[PDB]
Formats: C-alpha cells, sequence, structure tokens
RNA sequence: CGCGACCUCAGAUCAGACGUGGCGACCCGCUGAAUUUAAGCAUAUUAGUCAGCGGAGGAGAAGAAACUAACCAGGAUUCCCUCAGUAACGGCGAGUGAACAGGGAAGAGCCCAGCGCCGAAUCCCCGCCCCGCGGCGGGGCGCGGGACAUGUGGCGUACGGAA
RNA sequence: GGCCCCCGGCGCGCCGGGCCCGGGUCUUCCCGGAGUCGGGUUGCUUGGGAAUGCAGCCCAAAGCGGGUGGUAAACUCCAUC
C-alpha cells in the first residue's frame, strides 16, 4: 500500500528528492503567519499513525516555533545570587519545542483538543509541526465511540497539563532502572512520597 | 510525665541548670558534625578512629539477595529437627542416620563450631566448612550439596 | 558539638517537614473503610469466590526467595493451551490469566496444569438461563451450594517431602565437599584462560607444521 | 564418583528438565520480510543516496576502506552501525560493479 | 474571453455548536530563589523547596514492559510495610540517598496506523411521518445536500493475525 | 417500631429494532510507528558514579534490526523486552 512506500521515502529525508521539497514548503511556511490552519495534513502517512481520521471534526494547524535554546530572562545578567545560578546564556528549556508548539495550538483553539503533532521541518530561525486537533463536540466524534474519549473532561487540555506524545517526554517517564525519580505518578509525587515522615500511631 | 522530669524542680533557680557564667546559647559549637576536621577533631579520632577517609572498591548496583547466605553452626545442627529423629537413633539398630536438610530450615551454609554429638547424620547444604564437614565426618555421617 | 562517644550520627531532618508529616489517625476508619467495601463486593459477586479469580503458583526469583513459592499474577498461555481452556473464556470462568510469562521448566507447567484441571473439577457453573443448556452444572451442585468460598481460592502451601533414614554407602562417605566446592570454584574462574592457553597451544602445533 | 549438584561452579543451579517452547511472537521484530524488502529498494532507486554515503562510496572505492569507517562512526555514532553501514555501501559498490560488467 | 472543474485563500449580525472567568485543600506541566547549614565561603546544602505562570478532576497523574532479573526465575499502574539511612553521591566535609527482590491493600485489561481483504460496505447535516421527548434518541421514508479514495467503516494488532 | 410522600437500585411480562455472531487440527500467506533511535554536545537534573533523566545545537540510522543487561572501549556468546 502506498503509504509504506510514502513512510520509507520520508525516512530518506537527505535524499535529493525530499531535501529538495523540505526546502520549498519550509520556504512557503516561512511566508506564512505563525499560525494557520492547513487545510489537508502535510504528512497524510504520519498523522494516521498519531490518530488523524479524514473525517469531519479532525483538524491540523500548523505551528511556527522559534528554535534554538533559553536565555533567562532577567535584565541586563544580574541573575543576583550565588554564583552556581550565574548562568544566562547556554541554558535549556525542559519541554520540548514540538510540545511548545501543541501548547500554543491548544492556547488558540480553546475548543479543540489537541491530540497529537508532528514535524514538518526546519530553518535554522525556526521549526514547523502540525497539530492535530479535534473537535470534541462534534457529533461524528461524539457518536464515534472509539474517540469518545476525547469528550470526556478530563482530557481538557491535554498539552497544558504534559500529555501529549510530545509533553510526555519531558516527564521523563518509563518503565525500569533508568527512571526511578517517577516511581509514582511523576516526578513530583515520588518526591512526595520519598520525602513524607509517615509518622504511625503506635511507632 | 512532665510531672517526673527534671524542669519542676528547676523552677525558681534562675539559669535553669545551664549555669551563668556561660549560658544556653544556640549553637557555641557549630551545628551538628560541624568541626569534625577542625576544632571537634579530638572527639572524632578517640571515639571514631577511621571516619575520615575512603577506603576499598566501589560497588554501583548492589543487591543485597545475591550475597544472601545465612550459616548455622554445628553446635544446633540437631535443633533444626524434632528430638524424636534425634532419639530414632542411638536406638533403631540399622544404623540408619536421618538427614537433616538444613536449607529448608533457612540456612544456607554449614559452619563448623562445636561439638556434634556422637550420632550419624546426613547433612543437605548449599556450602560447607572445610571443619564443619570434618566433624560431620567424624560423627560417622556424610555431607551432601544440594543447588 | 559531641561530648563524648556516641554515634556520629545523621538525622534528615534540614527540609521543611514539618509541612508534609503524615499522621496515621485514618488508620481504624480507613481499614473499617476496606473492610465494608470488601464485605459489598463480595455481596455483588454473589456465589462467585470472595477472593478473586484463582492465580497460579509460581516460584520466586533470586537465590534468597528461590525455595519459597507465592501465588502468581496469572496462568501462562501454553497452561492454559495444555489444560484446554480458550484463553478468552478462562477469564469468564475466574482464572487468571497472565500473557507475559514465559515457561522455561515443565515441572512448573504441569504443576499449573494441575492446578486448572482440578479448579475445573471443583467448579460450579450456573447456566446462563434459569433453563439448563451444556456445560451448566446440575440443580443438586447449585442448591447444595450457591456458597462463597472464604480466603484465598485453592490457597498454596509451601510444602516439604521427608526424607527417610537412609545407610550412608561409603561413597557419600567418600564424598569431600569443601574440597569440591573449592575445586568448582576454580574451575569457572579459570576455565576461560584455560581455554585460551589451549587455543594457543593449538595454533602452536599447527604453526609447527607451516 | 558422586556428582551432587551445586549452587556454585559452571554446571551449577538445580537441575530442571526444560520445555522447548513456541518463540513468543514478538521476537522476530525487524525480521525483513519480502514485500518490505521489495518496498525498501524501490525507494532506495527513487530517493536514493544521502550525502555522507556518497563520500564514503568514493572512500571504498579508492580501497582506503579504514578511512571509510573512521568516517561512518563519526558520521552514524556508533562502531556497530558505521560497519554494519560500512557492508552495505560495499555491497552497493560490487553490484554496481558487478552491473557495469556486462 | 467567456463558461466549467479543482487548489489555496478571504468575507458574512450566514445555520448550529463550543472556548473565555472563577475556586484552588488535594493533582498535572513549567519556572525557580535567598535567608539557612558548613561554626568563614565560592562547589555543596537550604531545594526542584517559597514566591511566579499555566491546566484539571472528584480525584488527578500513572498504567498494560523497548520491565525486572541472572533465579529451579518473576510479570501493567498506584498505595502501605520492608528493603534502608542501605548501594551510591559529596570541598568523600557538612550533609544527601534510591531501586529489585519479600509481604500485603487492589486487581482489569484494551484499541489503532500499518500489512490485507471486502462495489465506501462509513459519517455528518437537511426535509416528511410514527413513537419518545427536563441527560435530542429510535424506526421508517426522500434522486434532498455534503464529507470521504490525499482513505471512512467491518474483520485484525504481536498474548500472534488472516485466508 | 408505625404511617405517609418521593426517588433510587435491582426482578418478571410485552412490544420495537438490531444479531446467523464458535472452537480446536493441517496447509498457504501477513506482519509494525524517523528528523525518531543512536552518537557528539553544551546546560540543568539525578544516589546513578568515563553522562539517571530532560534539553538546545550538530550529526543522523537499521531490519535475524533495535533497546536494555548500573565502569569507558573491541571481539564474542547468552538473557530480556
Ligand atoms: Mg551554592
Ligand atoms: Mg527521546
Ligand atoms: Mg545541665
Ligand atoms: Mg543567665
Ligand atoms: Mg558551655
Ligand atoms: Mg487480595
Ligand atoms: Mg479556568
Ligand atoms: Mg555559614
Ligand atoms: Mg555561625
Ligand atoms: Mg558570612
Ligand atoms: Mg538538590
Ligand atoms: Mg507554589
Ligand atoms: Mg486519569
Ligand atoms: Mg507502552
Ligand atoms: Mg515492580
Ligand atoms: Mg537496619
Ligand atoms: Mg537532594
Ligand atoms: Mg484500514
Ligand atoms: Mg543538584
Ligand atoms: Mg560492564
Amino acid at each position: 500500500g502506498a503509504y509504506k512506500y510514502i513512510q520509507e521515502l520520508w525516512r530518506k529525508k537527505q535524499s535529493d528528492v525530499m531535501r529538495f521539497l523540505l526546502r520549498v514548503r519550509c520556504w512557503q511556511y516561512r511566508q506564512l503567519s505563525a499560525l494557520h490552519r492547513a487545510p489537508r495534513p502535510t504528512r497524510p502517512d504520519k498523522a494516521r499513525r498519531l490518530g488523524y481520521k479524514a473525517k469531519q471534526g479532525y483538524v491540523i494547524y500548523r505551528i511556527r516555533v522559534r528554535r534554538g535554546g533559553r536565555k533567562r530572562p532577567v535584565p541586563k545578567g544580574a541573575t543576583y545570587g550565588k554564583p552556581v545560578h550565574h548562568g544566562v546564556n547556554q541554558l535549556k528549556f525542559a519541554r520540548s519545542l514540538q510540545s511548545v508548539a501543541e501548547e500554543r495550538a491548544g492556547r488558540h483553539c480553546g475548543a479543540l483538543r489537541v491530540l497529537n503533532s508532528y514535524w514538518v521541518g526546519e530553518d535554522s530561525t525556526y521549526k514547523f509541526f502540525e497539530v492535530i486537533l479535534i473537535d470534541p463536540f462534534h457529533k461524528a466524534i461524539r457518536r464515534n465511540p472509539d474517540t469518545q474519549w476525547i469528550t470526556k473532561p478530563v482530557h481538557k487540555h491535554r498539552e497544558m497539563r504534559g500529555l501529549t506524545s510530545a509533553g510526555r517526554k519531558s516527564r521523563g517517564l518509563g518503565k525500569g532502572h533508568k527512571f526511578h525519580h517517577t516511581i509514582g505518578g511523576s516526578r513530583r509525587a515520588a518526591w512526595r512520597r520519598r520525602n513524607t515522615l509517615q509518622l504511625h500511631r503506635y511507632r | 510525665p512532665s510531672r517526673l522530669r527534671k524542669t519542676r524542680k528547676l523552677r525558681g533557680h534562675v539559669s535553669h541548670g545551664h549555669g551563668r557564667i556561660g549560658k544556653h546559647r544556640k549553637h557555641p559549637g557549630g551545628r551538628g558534625n560541624a568541626g569534625g576536621m577542625h576544632h571537634h577533631r579530638i572527639n572524632f579520632d578517640k571515639y571514631h578512629p577511621g571516619y575520615f577517609g575512603k577506603v576499598g572498591m566501589r560497588h554501583y548496583h548492589l543487591k543485597r539477595n545475591q550475597s544472601f547466605c545465612p550459616t548455622v553452626n554445628l553446635d544446633k545442627l540437631w535443633t533444626l529437627v524434632s528430638e524424636q529423629t534425634r532419639v530414632n537413633a542411638a536406638k533403631n539398630k540399622t544404623g540408619a542416620a536421618p538427614i537433616i536438610d538444613v536449607v529448608r530450615s533457612g540456612y544456607y551454609k554449614v559452619l563448623g563450631k562445636g561439638k556434634l554429638p556422637k550420632q550419624p547424620v546426613i547433612v543437605k547444604a548449599k556450602f560447607f566448612s572445610r571443619r564443619a564437614e570434618e566433624k560431620i565426618k567424624g560423627v560417622g555421617g556424610a555431607c551432601v550439596l544440594v543447588a | 558539638a559531641p561530648s563524648r562517644n556516641g554515634m556520629i550520627l545523621k538525622p534528615h531532618f534540614h527540609k521543611d517537614w514539618q509541612r508534609r508529616v503524615a499522621t496515621w489517625f485514618n488508620q481504624p476508619a480507613r481499614k473499617i473503610r476496606r473492610r465494608k467495601a470488601r464485605q459489598a463486593r463480595a455481596r455483588r459477586i454473589a456465589p462467585r469466590p470472595a477472593s478473586g479469580p484463582l492465580r497460579p503458583i509460581v516460584r520466586c526469583p533470586t537465590v534468597r526467595y528461590h525455595t519459597k513459592v507465592r501465588a502468581g499474577r496469572g496462568f501462562s498461555l501454553e497452561e492454559l493451551r495444555v489444560a484446554g481452556i480458550h484463553k478468552k473464556v478462562a477469564r469468564t470462568i475466574g482464572i487468571s490469566v497472565d500473557p507475559r510469562r514465559r515457561n522455561k521448566s515443565t515441572e512448573s507447567l504441569q504443576a499449573n496444569v494441575q492446578r486448572l484441571k482440578e479448579y475445573r473439577s471443583k467448579l460450579v457453573l450456573f447456566p446462563r438461563k434459569p433453563s439448563a443448556p451444556k456445560k451448566g452444572d446440575s440443580s443438586a451442585e447449585e442448591l447444595k451450594l450457591a456458597t462463597q468460598l472464604t480466603g484465598p481460592v485453592m490457597p498454596i502451601r509451601n510444602v516439604f517431602k521427608k526424607e527417610k533414614a537412609r545407610v550412608i554407602t561409603e561413597e557419600e562417605k567418600n564424598f569431600k565437599a569443601f574440597a569440591s566446592l573449592r575445586m568448582a570454584r576454580a574451575n569457572a574462574r579459570l576455565f576461560g584462560i584455560r581455554a585460551k592457553r589451549a587455543k594457543e597451544a593449538a595454533e602452536q602445533d599447527v604453526e609447527k607444521k607451516k | 564418583a558422586l556428582r551432587y549438584p551445586m549452587a556454585v561452579g559452571l554446571n551449577k543451579g538445580h537441575k530442571v528438565t526444560k520445555n522447548v517452547s513456541k518463540p513468543r511472537h514478538s521476537r522476530r521484530r525487524g525480521r525483513l520480510t519480502k514485500h518490505t524488502k521489495f518496498v525498501r529498494d524501490m525507494i532506495r532507486e527513487v530517493c536514493g543516496f544521502a550525502p555522507y554515503e556518497r563520500r564514503a562510496m568514493e572512500l571504498l572505492k579508492v580501497s582506503k576502506d579504514k578511512r571509510a569507517l573512521k568516517f561512518i562512526k563519526k558520521r552514524v555514532g556508533t562502531h556497530i552501525r558505521a560497519k554494519r553501514k560500512r557492508e552495505e555501501l560495499s555491497s552497493v559498490l560490487a553490484a554496481m560493479r558487478k552491473a557495469a560488467a556486462k
């Protein structure tokens, strides 16, 4: 089936074909606003593996994000404090750019419920992304049982809480020895557990 | 029981048992184990010889259960079994010798402290001492390795 | 400041711990709540064991625990396959099934098949309607018990096989255990180099020809 | 002469009979399928090769094959990936050489 | 020099929907000190703690192994007891500091993309009738619109699956 | 203990629809998520120590592959996802 071809082609990103296209796409995207609703998914394939479905009430915003790290917002330098914390230039945000991308798509379209995102290119200055969104109150989603989990109000603002695939990754949770921080729910919760004087009745 | 404590008997007296030349100030030494090298050194190196310094090899992902090997002495090996195995034996007249599975009772190694009574055995165990073996043989028994 | 002899001891009360003290005044109230909730769940699953489903027998890991045996999480697929219970159905008759369990040795497998067989013997499957089709048991074994089973269903008891008094053949007596262990240690230690020197010597014998 | 099972040394541990079950289906992942192979190489004649790959082919042609690997390791990352790539490149280069000779 | 497809884009007080603020004990994501300790202090510590911003729910988060182990092996997540003030970190000073096993509380497991087969077999909105209507649903009937082949629905997902 | 309201929850009947929904045995086919993994790096973070986890930047994959197997690397068997 064509999707497997498309998939394998897109892995040849250093190839002559895909490099040509990526350059032309990235030029084109750069010549638009920072947030615009793509009429259809640039990457159909990827979108399907991430859970897009080509029916009504699935949406896709292409969102630009400025690239590079995070300089410490303090006037001049003047991070007054112990010279551990004197750093301002070479320091780096916890979440990814892709998460930031989703978060912004989420912010803008409050009714819409961020499902998942994928990449469409990168300049020196910008990255580009494509956030799949969903109306939780369009009948075609509501009545389809397999999606109607997103219409539940626990799934409000997934991206804001660190719950999309992208913003999950910063949280630092997976099974096995390479984690332990996040061995309750999350990073914060384990610390909480580990720094509770459990003070029993009888002692 | 505050009733019994010392502050009840100190009521009335000025200094509260802390003296009046020197007082009860907050932290005159430094907090805690401060000064281990300087200014508390003598206490450290006459009641904790060897506090300071590294020694030996690091071992990163220590898991204690690998090195699990609870020992038992010949001293009290017969304790593992009901008296009537040690009694139906020194009797019987077959020269039978009853088995003692030490690993069942929760000891892996059998070390050799103590006098073993002149009364044959078959000791099943994961590990043995040299002496524990020897004593067992001298009783007229047989050590038996188990996985 | 330390004064004459004592453990040079490190307490961990430097963070704001009184902000995170966790009292246990619940616990009685808790213990009850669980207990009510427990009795409710029994009553809901009416003649079904209060326990839960049946669970496999399983040995612990590590040299330490090794000798003991617990209840496992669920019966493997091979064990269901050999017993002849369709895995999707086994859930519906109160048989725990995990499918992530390997099955290394055949001693642990046949035991766990035996478990399921025994379960299926002493199980009282009620028919779907009061009108009785196949599988569903007789109204005798139904009226005589729509009874719950208190406690864990067919409990595992870690058990020992009594060894009778032998005679000690002149061979057991001959054995030198401690030595044997020392030897067995050194051969694991030295296996690998010995093989490298032999590989060296073999190369020297072949090199002599050419 | 009496071979008690031991808890320590080479053929150690509790002696138990082994069943030889069907290996889990999870274990066969990454096995190259006839149809996937066809797709993979169907695309290597559309898309062609990357720049670093091409540069390595040119090294391999010259028979300077250590420098080829030194390059691929710095480029790809590991040794084992670099070595596996160098074999593919040498295979490609050979099938060109066979194709030319006709 | 028109008319017609589509593509990409606009504008509507267009028809019908949703989002905005609050609360914040508990919860998720960021951000993030300095008093303080070290008898001084800069790494360390205080602390991923206070303050700061964001977003929730009746709980949240987590969760059905790219896991543990190295055993005769265990088998999602969470919680307690233990592991253990231990392995480890550390001007190896002050200080800091987990995990597996073991025993419990509870216990529940599943679905896509893909790969394939099936006349798109699917969905939304209109309009007419019968029931039902204070959580807008059922059934029928319309050459009544649209979405959709740049892929909807049934079967199926590694515990194998299809024919 | 009683009576009266209301509401819930479960039991039986009727109708309206939907719904022709198994298992084993042998054969022939089918099979996996990329700017991701991985590497280098710098900064934070961790008990995690020749890098526990998260980041930016650069490189940038494979398919008997990939990941893990708590000391860097090469060769090699195993185990485990
Ligand atoms: Mg500091
Ligand atoms: Mg990652
Ligand atoms: Mg005094
Ligand atoms: Mg005074
Ligand atoms: Mg004084
Ligand atoms: Mg229970
Ligand atoms: Mg709000
Ligand atoms: Mg100070
Ligand atoms: Mg001071
Ligand atoms: Mg000062
Ligand atoms: Mg800290
Ligand atoms: Mg706060
Ligand atoms: Mg939840
Ligand atoms: Mg997973
Ligand atoms: Mg666990
Ligand atoms: Mg202790
Ligand atoms: Mg700390
Ligand atoms: Mg499909
Ligand atoms: Mg730190
Ligand atoms: Mg090693």
